[PDB]
């Protein structure tokens, strides 16, 4: 049995995380 | 296996969200406030340093109102101007952002917050207070006219 | 079961939710009185930061530190299927009660608006420090006098067989909190403590900040441990009968990982406070995303558990990636079944509370929303998201299987989660917005002068962000009082079968009998050198180096060293303590 | 099936959607521009209100007048087991075709950035009225000349049998539609047609608003009734195969409503216009609560026949309240059920869109948020919401069935219509309460001014719910994008079998042959006779003794009677049309 | 039935909206905007007619900008006064609504929408355009301010 | 056969309804 489910919802994961992080780190940069 | 694949994949994330506030912390410094030591009795406050840009702000922030010069709780400053902003309280754990920039600091009683930021754009720019420091703490902002 | 251990674990799980009543109802006036509606200073005399002393308080120290002990009174003394002690159970239920009156009280009277963090040199009524203290103290007296004896006693007479998961689980959490305790149990007792009923007259405001999220961040750690106890144990048995707990070493893992870098990691809610070196937040803003990463181990192993348990009673779905999630009992009632709405409706929840604590310990990126209203959207989406609704179904399931009632109301229990989850998506996002694009600040009146439109303090852009906010408010009002109606049906009557203390406890497909970990001594002393070797320059800062004079104490309506070695020297020498076990 | 026909439908099922493309790329883009984010005044050479010409015209004249001559060939030619005409149904998409092309150039040039309302006297290049009017005259010759016969023909040779009832919904529609084409068809060509190209120099700036609000409300309920074919013919079959559509007599009773209801009620769109005398604005906010009616008993009929449905195939859940909706189809793949995904998330939809179309039409509150953003609201909930879900259910579905493909990418459909609802909620939350508490106005730019933290007209309070709306934007975007993708893998490839016209028809719980109803002569009469009764009062106003001199036209970027008494003899006429059928 | 519970629930619905709509544009009167017809030439406007309270506003609504004296985009009156409300538009349909108040009325030209609104509490009211009139429609605005 | 759920899902509308149009019906006499 291959858990073939959880890895595409990780890789869901982590790029709803680095597209929230981003835009917060955008933010930061462009608050000068 | 797949742990290993997820393991991974959390792995490269993290790193590269890390490897990147490493960047900008470093290069195009925004630096998060350290610890500063020179004298900084600290109970006042405002220099005009270099004269048209460089600044030197020391907004002490007394319980319930800020104290930008000798008891005024709005200040007018000319635009593209680099401050030096620091940051005491008189009294109790004192927060100071500063809402146009990223300057958010908290004025423990006995440290001289430091942070070094440059106000590119003009307009105004409201020195609120988020941590709590009593009643009448809703009541406790002031701003940095740049006109 | 016993007849007074079913009334101890009774009383931990109603008396906790009894009290966190008032801590709902003043969240729900909380964000009527930031969003500028409820303006004036004050309802029903208790004013905005009394009750935010309180919704702090009840819900995060008196509620989840005592349903905590219930629950794992529970399920330690099921799943090693031992007895518990009742005069170990009664004098800890008895510290718990007592802490959390004295605390309760002198912070509904108003002597202890001073906030849930007791931010120094801001003191409180010292019946608030000695009530905290001995409630979080009179919870230890279970781990290490009923049930690491006969946990001791199971163990060697197998006496090859690991310690079950239930029961391995809640050791790492309660070894964490016997840990934890040190920092804010020497600030309190030598610090606040001292400074109330004046004997000495001085503070370190910094220090005082330090040794306390020495405390305050491996405490969602320990929250959040039992949370996923749960979650693997209990969830692959709600969803279908034949479900498995993929992978028990990588929970294992997991634990261990919750072990040893929960605690290092306290520095990275002070990022702004100007004493502390810079370089040494950012180590911490680095073993914060270490201790980010069993977390997303658990995303992996919870969710293939979920996905071997589908799988396995529709053989259909096999080796279908993504159409089983819609095989799930969401909203199913009828059997162990209500609890996947409980369990889910907190892994969504705990989904966004995951990137936005991410985020949050981005130390650079720490500026643009600490102490903005993003941080409730932080620890909401997380502690009221999943570890809250876990301990909601939990307190459903066990007043049910411990008293014989089956459970009543369960539809309006089914519907909960989901009123919770959405309050808490219309109420975080809108304040998490507000938080980074407008700065709306965190603890603080904010609707009787920030937003009273008549005030010389006006800020107008806040007002959007803060009246979209009510609907998640009252939503999430709505969310709870279902739950809460179904739990005092189902506490109230009728027994109809013996009062048991069962646990759906789902069990290990990948079985392991790993020695590495497994260990908890060697591992302790990891997370105890660890977090020893992650303090010392921070509290060498904030004692010296870091202060240039002592503060007086600042009641909250009137402008009025060896304190560090000692709990150095008291964590290092917890290891004699954990090693004898 | 024929062979060109099948070409007929697959145009008007798919060009509408491949020009609702630029209807929603628009739609994002405008949810950016009122929310302060792409500021300016124009994008890729479409200023703001050129593409709101667009984004209205497009979808709500150009892409359901279309669909719904599409759905209404597929689904007579179905009912009746007829084959259409080709002669016919040729030139009436000609004509369509021809009339949108001449309504999109000179919309997309700039010559008609009018408003989708075309309110004089803003004239537009004579190419979008003759296009306007090209467009939707040229959907009566289907209804004229191909299916009154061969429903004329089906009938009188059983003889004594109900017209179907998805085939009595086409043509309760199509007699609306017919009649309500008189007002605006004499409003354009009489009053704007002249007007550009100047023949005449004048107009009546308030006659030209009312014969238009005599066209623009019974054409929402002219895109409504499809929907409810759909909603009761189609929905209980596409849930369990056992469905049966509850009292059959309720939903002809409805659809009779809607024939005499939605006629007279067009002057509660303009409440606050000077002219028409108050007191008939009365009477038409009491047919509004009357043409309100006819969906509350749909409400009731649909939410029965889902209930008659779902508790027949689980006889467990007989006479359960509230348990099923949870054995609903939400998210099923596998056959006619994903279907289901899209009726649903537009009942919801509308489930909101109703009530604040009620608030709306009470014509006192209508002055809370008359042209607020509130309006957006209420026709994007139940346009977007109720009927651009079920056409899209729908188009997915002959695409698929008349072409051969089964159906392509079937879980980014079926996950579509949840990104829908989701972005509608988000947004029409935020406008909804941006437009009642800060009359965050409609059909302004309000990014480049209102919400410009420079400009001289500024009103921060706006941002709030400005930019807690782009989310919703952005959400819906992306559900757009999924059916989409799925419609369009689904039109490519590749033919499995033969291009049938299929469509599951429940058929009939409670039948019955009523005679009262199913009578469309007596009752189109009815609502003919209606209608003007109701429309005396107000075109007496706005023709004499609501007007005082009369208007010339100006350009968009520039500051340059017997018009009634035809259009009532026309109306009044229509009867003998109507009548010899 | 059932159906017949279903419709005596919509129908009392509906009545009781009904009644109260009809009774507070009865009693405690809220008119929507009538019929209003003695002169009304109207390019111009503004008239303090019984002095402290009663008011006589005239907005003409020009081709984006609001007219509220000869040429005069903002306006300052009493507090508590009880103004009556005309608009007229010039060229073409104009929006008027007052954000403080519920005056939401169409200028249409040639017609003069009526409505008598009194401005209770102080402050600024904003006379925004909701319909569309042109480019140039985003900054179309002006104050009634209520000191 | 008898709809009782349908019953009970219209007693929850025009509970929504009558509570919505509430809310808006009291700005418009808070509005003066
Ligand atoms: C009130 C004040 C006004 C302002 C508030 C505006 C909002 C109001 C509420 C909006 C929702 C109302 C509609 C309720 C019913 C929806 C239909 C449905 O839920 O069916 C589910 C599908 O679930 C949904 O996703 C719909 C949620 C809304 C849209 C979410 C959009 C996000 C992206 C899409 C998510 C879809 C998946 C894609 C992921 C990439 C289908 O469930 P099923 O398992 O497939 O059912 C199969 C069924 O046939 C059966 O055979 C099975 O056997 C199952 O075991 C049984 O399933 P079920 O039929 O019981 O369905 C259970 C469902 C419960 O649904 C919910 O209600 C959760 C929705 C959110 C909470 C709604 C609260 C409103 C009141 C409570 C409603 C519950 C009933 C009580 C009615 C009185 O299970 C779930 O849906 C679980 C949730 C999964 C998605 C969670 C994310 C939702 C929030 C999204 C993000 C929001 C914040 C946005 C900001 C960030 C930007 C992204
Ligand atoms: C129990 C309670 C808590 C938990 C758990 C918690 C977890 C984290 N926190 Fe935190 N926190 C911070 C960083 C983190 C990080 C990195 C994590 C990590 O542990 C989070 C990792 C979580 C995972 C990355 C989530 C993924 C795993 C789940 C399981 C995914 C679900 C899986 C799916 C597939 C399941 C299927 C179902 C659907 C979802 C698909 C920072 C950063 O600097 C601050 C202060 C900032 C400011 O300056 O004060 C902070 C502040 C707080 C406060 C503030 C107290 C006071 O107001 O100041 C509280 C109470 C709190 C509680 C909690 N916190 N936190
Ligand atoms: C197809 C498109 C449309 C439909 C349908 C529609 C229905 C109504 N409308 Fe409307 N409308 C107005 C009043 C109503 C009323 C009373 C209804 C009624 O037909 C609505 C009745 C709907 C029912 C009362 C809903 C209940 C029935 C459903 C079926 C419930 C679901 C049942 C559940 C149990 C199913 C289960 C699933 C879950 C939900 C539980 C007013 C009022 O004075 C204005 C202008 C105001 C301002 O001054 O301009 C207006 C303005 C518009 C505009 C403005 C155009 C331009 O921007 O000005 C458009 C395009 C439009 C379209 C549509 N409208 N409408
Ligand atoms: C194969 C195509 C791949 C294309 C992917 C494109 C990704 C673009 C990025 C956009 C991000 C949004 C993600 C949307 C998912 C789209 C996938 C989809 O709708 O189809 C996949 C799947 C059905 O296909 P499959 O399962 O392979 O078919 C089996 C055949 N017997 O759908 C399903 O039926 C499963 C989806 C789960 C539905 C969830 C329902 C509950 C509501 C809340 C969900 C939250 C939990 C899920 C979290 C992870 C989401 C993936
Ligand atoms: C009997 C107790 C009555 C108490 C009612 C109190 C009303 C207070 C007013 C608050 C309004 C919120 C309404 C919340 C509904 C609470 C009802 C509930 O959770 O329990 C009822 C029902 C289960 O009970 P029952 O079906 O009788 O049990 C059968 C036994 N074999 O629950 C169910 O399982 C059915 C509920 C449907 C769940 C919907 C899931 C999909 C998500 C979106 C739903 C939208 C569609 C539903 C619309 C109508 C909602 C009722
Ligand atoms: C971060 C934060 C962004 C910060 C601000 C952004 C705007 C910056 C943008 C921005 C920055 C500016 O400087 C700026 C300046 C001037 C004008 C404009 C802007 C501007 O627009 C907002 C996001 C807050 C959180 C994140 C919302 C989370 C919502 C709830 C808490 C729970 C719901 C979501 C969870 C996760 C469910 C996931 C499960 C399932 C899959 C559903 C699908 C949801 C989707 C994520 C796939
Ligand atoms: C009207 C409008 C209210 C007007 C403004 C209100 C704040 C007035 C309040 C208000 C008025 C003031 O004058 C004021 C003055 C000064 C300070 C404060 C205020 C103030 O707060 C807001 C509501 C807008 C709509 C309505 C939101 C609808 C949300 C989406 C469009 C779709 C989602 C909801 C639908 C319906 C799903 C229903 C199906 C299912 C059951 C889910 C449960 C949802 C629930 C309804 C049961
Ligand atoms: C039920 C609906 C709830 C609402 C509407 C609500 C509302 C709020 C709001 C608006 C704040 C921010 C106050 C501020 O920053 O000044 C807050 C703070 C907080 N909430 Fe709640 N809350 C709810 C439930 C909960 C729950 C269930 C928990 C935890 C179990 C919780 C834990 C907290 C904590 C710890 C704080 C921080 C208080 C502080 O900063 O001292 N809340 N709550
Ligand atoms: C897909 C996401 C969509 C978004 C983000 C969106 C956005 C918007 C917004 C913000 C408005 C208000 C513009 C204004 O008032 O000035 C608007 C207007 C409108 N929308 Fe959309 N829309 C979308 C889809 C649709 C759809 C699918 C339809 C109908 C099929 C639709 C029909 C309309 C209509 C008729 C208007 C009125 C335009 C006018 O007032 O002239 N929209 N849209
Ligand atoms: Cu100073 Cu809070
Ligand atoms: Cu004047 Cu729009």
């Amino acid at each position: 049995f291959f858990p073939s489910g959880t890895i595409a919802f990780f890789i869901f994961m982590m790029v709803f995380y680095a597209v929230l992080w981003f835009m917060i780190y955008w933010v930061l940069l462009e608050r000068g | 296996r797949a742990e290993k694949t997820g393991l991974t994949l959390a792995l490269i994330l993290l790193l590269t969200f890390f490897s990147l506030i490493v960047y900008a912390a470093k290069g195009l410094k925004i630096d998060i406030p350290t610890c500063v030591t020179d004298v900084e009795p600290f109970q006042e406050g405002k220099l005009i340093k270099h004269g048209d840009k460089r600044y030197e702000l020391h907004i002490l922030a007394r319980m319930w109102y800020f104290d930008f010069n000798k008891g005024a709780t709005e200040i007018k400053i000319p635009v593209g101007s680099v401050v030096d902003i620091f940051t005491t309280s008189k009294d109790v754990v004192h927060g100071v952002h500063i809402h146009g920039t990223n300057y958010n600091v908290m004025a423990i009683p006995g440290t001289v917050g430091y942070m070094r930021i440059k106000f590119e754009k003009p307009g105004v720019y409201h020195v609120v207070c988020h941590e709590f420091c009593g009643v009448g703490h809703h009541a406790m902002q002031g701003k940095i006219i740049v006109e | 079961v016993s007849n007074a251990i079913k009334f101890i674990i009774l009383t931990e799980i109603i008396f906790p939710t009894l009290l966190l009543v008032f801590g709902i109802y003043h969240g729900v006036m909380q964000v009527f009185y930031r969003s500028g509606i409820i303006k004036a200073e004050s309802f029903l005399g208790i004013d905005y930061y009394q009750g935010l002393t309180l919704h702090g308080v009840i819900n995060v120290i008196v509620y989840t530190t005592i349903f905590i002990v219930g629950f794992s009174n529970a399920i330690v003394a099921y799943s090693l299927k031992k007895p518990l002690r009742e005069k170990v159970q009664w004098i800890a239920l008895g510290m718990m009660v007592i802490g959390t009156l004295m605390a309760a009280w002198a912070m509904f009277t108003g002597r202890a608006t001073v906030l849930y963090t007791f931010y120094p040199p801001l003191i409180a009524h010292w019946t608030f420090y000695l009530g905290a203290v001995l409630l979080v103290l009179g919870s230890l007296v279970p781990f290490f006098f009923d049930w690491i004896p006969s946990a001791i006693q199971w163990k060697r007479e197998n006496p090859d067989q690991k310690l079950p998961l239930a029961v391995f689980g809640t050791f790492v959490n309660f070894i964490l909190w016997t840990i934890m305790i040190v920092p804010v149990a020497i600030e309190i007792l030598f610090q606040l403590l001292p400074l109330s009923l004046g004997l000495v007259d001085e503070i370190n405001p910094l220090l005082a900040r330090t040794l306390f999220w020495f405390f305050g961040h491996p405490v969602v750690y320990f929250w959040l441990l039992p949370a996923y106890v749960a979650l693997y144990t209990i969830l692959p048995k709600i969803v279908s009968e034949k479900g498995k707990l993929y992978s028990d070493p990588a929970a294992r893992l997991a634990f261990i990982l919750f072990l040893i870098f929960s605690l290092p990691v306290g520095l990275h809610h002070q990022f702004t406070d100007p004493g502390i070196t810079n370089t040494w937040k950012l180590i911490h803003a680095l073993f914060t995303f270490g201790v980010a990463l069993p977390s997303m181990i658990t995303a992996f192993t919870v969710a293939t558990s979920l996905e071997y348990s589908v799988k396995a009673e529709h053989p259909e779905l096999k080796n279908s990636k993504f159409y089983w999630w819609t095989f799930l009992p969401f909203m199913r009632l009828e059997g162990n079944k209500w609890m996947f709405s409980y369990f889910f409706a907190g892994l969504v929840l705990f989904f966004i509370g995951g990137i936005t604590g991410i985020v949050n310990a981005s130390y650079n990126v720490n500026l643009v929303v600490h102490n903005t209203a993003y941080v409730p959207g932080h620890f909401h989406t997380t502690v009221g998201g999943l570890v809250l609704l876990v301990f909601f179904a939990l307190s459903l399931y066990m007043v049910s299987k411990l008293r014989g009632s089956e459970v009543k109301l369960k539809g309006l229990a089914v519907l909960a989660p989901y009123f919770w989850m959405q309050g808490m998506f219309m109420f975080s996002y809108a304040m998490m917005v507000g938080g980074v694009v407008v700065g709306f600040p965190r603890r603080t009146n904010a609707g009787l002068t920030y937003l009273n439109p008549d005030s010389p303090l006006y800020r107008p852009e806040w007002t959007g962000y803060a009246q979209l906010a009510a609907v998640g408010g009252v939503l999430l009002a709505i969310g709870f009082a279902f739950y809460f109606a179904s739990l005092i049906a189902t506490a109230l009557a009728p027994k109809v079968r013996e009062s048991t203390l069962e646990f759906p406890i789902a069990d290990a497909y990948h079985d392991a009998p790993a020695p590495l970990l497994n260990n908890l001594k060697t591992w302790t002393v990891a997370a105890i050198i660890l977090a020893v070797l992650s303090y010392i320059p921070p509290l060498y800062d904030a004692s010296v180096r870091g202060v240039f004079f002592k503060s007086p104490a600042y009641n909250e309506k009137f402008p009025m060293g060896a304190e560090k070695k000692e709990e150095k020297k008291e964590l290092s020498k917890a290891e004699g303590g954990i090693t004898q076990k």
